[PDB]
């Protein structure tokens, strides 16, 4: 329940960001393999879910078409669809 | 009679050199400009010579050698290296001070570059054109972590704190676990309910993220303790001017595990919709970043569910819809909001009182309406 919370409320802090004008919504659809990579490292990932992780985050940044500031949740609720929690602590 | 005096080297100067010299008559030897009377090895301030009967002098010529202003001042959190020729004090060597950036900064008088240049005087002592022989002074930079948190934010967030996000986050175990931030290399800024509670040993840790590593890094004992004077320990409702300075017994070494953080300077940094960050502990330093809300809106919140003391001097930053807890932050932790202009890191809260710690809004201690108060006790 912590991951799930925890991606909800950067997604949430995101979109504040977004509707104050602070962050470009296509920004957020920008990150390379060596980024997921140490994201995912850092907050502790399976280095076998590495790829796995990377996977979801790919599918779940092309699933969304809307790039307003409420993409931030739609993402959010894909990465939970896809159970990206279960491959972190 | 006795022979003309001649000098040994060249800087000897003869004080009026008469043609012949005497019985019962005498001379004296002077030097050139920064340099000195020797006889050996000892140190002359003045040198006679008398005509003593036979043609001899009672005491021979002495040399004049270079004066040596010796080993430069160390510079405190700081150095310098030498611009003439290296390991050389004498006459005409001139030094370079510098301090150790970016940790320190030498203070400026508007002037550079020539600032910690110090030369070795005609007086044996090193001095500058501008300011004489008093030394530079190495002075800490507010903000600016070696290491900032990344601002590009991710869904998938990371919610634990690397060494150097926070070189001011402190650790304090007064009558319980506690923190808050570095002023300087001397000051501890934190809330006066973690002093007193409304419900003592101090104990103040620095200078790490993991809980076990900050108590190995020493403790940190304080001599003055200054409690604004509008906090009330025993009216347990209301935390007016919540807010405290400590004084450590000795000023701290900054390094990238270890800097200050800035204060408020204008009231744009309290805009609604700001961001701001709050490190706290538990066993290891977490971070998480909330909206300043509005003041308003908060205190429908509350006096909608129970009456407490939101005041001017405080404000609220959370939302509702955030999963978080109220509790997030750290007691006397501070509200870390960064200058997108200026890249630095403010101060502009302490966490003061939560009511409810399971999930709302969070208020703080708004730290700009205290700045003044807070310069005072520490230039003393």
């Amino acid at each position: 329940e912590d991951c799930e919370n925890i991606f909800h409320d950067n997604a949430y802090l995101l979109k504040l960001d977004c509707e104050a004008g602070r962050v470009d919504p296509v920004e957020f659809d920008d990150i390379s393999d060596e980024e997921i990579y140490e994201i995912t490292v850092d907050v502790g990932v399976s280095s076998e879910d590495q790829e796995k992780v990377a996977k979801i985050i790919r599918e779940c940044i092309a699933q969304v078409s809307t790039q307003d500031c409420t993409k931030f949740s739609e993402i959010y609720d894909c990465y939970m669809k896809k159970k990206i929690c279960n491959y972190y602590p | 009679k006795c022979p003309q005096p001649k000098t040994l080297d060249e800087f000897t100067i003869i004080q009026n050199l008469q043609p012949q010299y005497q019985f019962r008559d005498y001379f004296i030897a002077t030097c050139k400009q920064g340099y000195q009377l020797i006889e050996g090895n000892q140190v002359l301030h003045s040198f006679t010579a008398v005509c003593q009967d036979d043609g001899t002098w009672h005491r021979a010529m002495p040399r004049c050698k270079i004066k040596d202003c010796g080993q430069p001042r160390n510079l405190p959190n700081g150095d310098f290296r030498y611009t003439t020729t290296m390991g050389v004090n004498t006459y005409k060597a001139r030094i370079q001070y510098y301090c150790h950036e970016p940790y320190y900064k030498m203070q400026t008088r508007a002037r550079e570059s020539e600032q910690g240049v110090y030369t070795c005087t005609a007086q044996g002592i090193w001095k500058n054109e501008q300011k004489g022989e008093k030394i530079p002074r190495c002075l800490p930079v507010c903000g600016k972590p070696v290491n900032p948190v990344e601002q590009r934010q991710r869904i998938i967030g990371g919610q634990k704190a690397k060494m150097g996000n926070f070189p001011w986050q402190v650790f304090t175990n007064i009558h319980g676990r506690g923190g808050g931030a570095l002023l300087g290399d001397r000051w501890i800024l934190t809330a006066a309910h973690t002093l007193y509670p409304k419900e003592a040993s101090l104990d103040v840790f620095l200078g790490h993220t993991n809980v076990e590593e900050l108590m190995k890094l020493g403790n940190h004992p304080i001599r003055r303790v200054s409690v604004h004077p509008d906090y009330r320990q025993d009216e347990s409702y209301n935390f007016e001017g919540d807010i405290a300075l400590l004084e450590l017994e000795n000023s701290v070494t900054l390094g990238p595990n270890l800097l200050p953080i800035c204060l408020p300077d204008n009231d744009t940094f309290y805009d609604l919709g700001l961001m701001g960050y709050v490190s706290g502990f538990g066993h290891d330093l977490r971070f998480v970043r909330l909206p300043v809300a509005n003041p308003q809106a908060c205190e429908n919140w509350l006096r909608g569910k129970n009456m407490d003391v939101f005041s001017q001097n405080m404000f609220c930053a959370g939302h509702p819809s955030l999963k978080q807890d109220a509790c997030q932050g750290d007691a006397g932790g501070v509200f870390a909001v960064r200058d997108p202009n200026t890249d630095r890191w403010v101060a502009t809260g302490i966490v003061s009182w939560g009511i409810g710690c399971s999930r709302g809004y969070g208020f703080y201690t708004k730290v700009l309406n205290y700045v003044d108060w807070i310069k005072k006790e520490m230039e003393e």
